[PDB]
């Protein structure tokens, strides 16, 4: 039980129900004074959900650049990775890693997708439905191609970064048979542009909660109907979790979403957990023993054994860069 | 730190 991944935020974690695959993210190197120290691109860490042990694999092939904020999912044992932030900025590249392989070395493949891709961006979300991947939102450059939806600049990026960036409300579909991008024509009122929101799919509903937009970290809840492309805003019956970004939102049943952690508008790291019951349209607080372990920019993955496995993220205000306390702890929630 | 902007 020696092996364990380095601490990190902004990594991805995806699951086949038995394994949790962890890639990427960043941490600090305090000796060198580096607070954007990306984790090694060729490493893939596998957390075995039954044994609680980690194994590090070195991948080959078209290994993606080291990145924070990428959007990944595992569908039928294939890892798909879109977007992110590397040392030279945001990307819209798409990578696949097929784990249905009896080869001893796992191989990344960079895919040349057809159609018009999303803009280059990070800190977004993805829904999975009927052999397609449906991406929503994010933070990145002004879109350069014809795109349906809206984009709003982050005002401070006109002086605080080398190139202006902003939030989008875009919905893009990738068909994984042909690797073709498209966009659906939606109806209803889409959520505002946002990044660092959390997405979760139950049935044909793509839920999205919270996120950052302009000067707010939000607590609104919406779903996109993945058959009809109608957006719906859900107004819960009572008290809601406070507005936040960098939280996780994970399906735990056919009727429940599990929310943990995040970062408030006033920059407080959060250790609260809640369950949203879909049929009752109500939020309920979830009692747990990690009240002194707030996390933001962690990942959460459900196991087949009725648990949510939280990994990584930052315990304190990650925007105070030199003091940001990234974690490598596994927090297990019994749901 | 560009990586954390926008969240």
């Amino acid at each position: 039980e020696l092996a364990c991944p380095a601490e990190r935020s902004g990594h991805v974690a995806v699951s086949d129900g038995r394994h949790m695959f962890v890639w990427g993210g960043y941490k600090s190197n305090q000796v060198r004074g580096l607070y954007d120290f990306y984790l090694p691109r060729e490493e893939l860490w596998i957390y075995n959900m039954e044994t609680g042990r980690w194994k590090k694999i070195n991948t080959e092939g078209d290994v993606p650049p080291s990145m924070s904020g990428s959007c990944a999912v595992c569908v039928d044992r294939v890892l798909y990775l879109f977007g992110g932030h590397h040392s030279r900025g945001n990307t819209n590249k798409f990578y696949m890693l097929d784990s249905r392989s009896t080869d001893r070395v796992l191989q990344w493949e960079r895919i040349d997708c057809q159609g018009i891709p999303p803009s280059s961006k990070d800190k977004l979300g993805v829904w999975v439905y009927k052999n397609k991947l449906i991406f929503f939102g994010g933070y990145g450059y002004l879109p350069e191609d014809k795109v349906l939806g809206t984009f709003e600049f982050d005002e401070t990026s006109f002086w605080n970064s080398s190139h202006p960036r902003g939030w989008n409300d875009h919905v893009h579909i990738l068909d994984t048979e042909t690797f073709t991008w498209s966009q659906p024509i939606t109806t209803g009122k889409a959520p505002s542009p946002r990044a660092a929101h959390a997405c979760a799919t139950v049935g044909n509903r793509g839920f999205v909660f919270g996120g950052r937009y302009r000067d707010a970290r939000m607590n609104d809840l919406h779903y996109l109907n993945l058959d009809t492309w109608e957006w719906n805003e859900l107004i819960p019956q009572g008290i809601c979790p406070v507005g936040r970004s960098w939280h996780s939102l994970t399906p735990v049943s056919s009727d429940h979403l599990f929310l943990f952690g995040g970062f408030t508008t006033d920059k407080q790291p959060l250790s609260d957990a809640w369950t949203y019951c879909i049929s009752k349209n109500e939020w309920i607080q979830f009692n747990h023993p990690y009240t002194e372990k707030p996390r933001l920019w962690h990942t959460a993955c459900a196991s087949d054994e009725g648990e949510v496995i939280v990994f990584g993220g930052c315990a304190n205000n990650l925007l105070v860069h030199h003091r940001a306390a990234h974690s490598n702890e596994i927090l297990i929630f019994s749901v | 730190n560009d990586c954390s902007c926008g969240g």
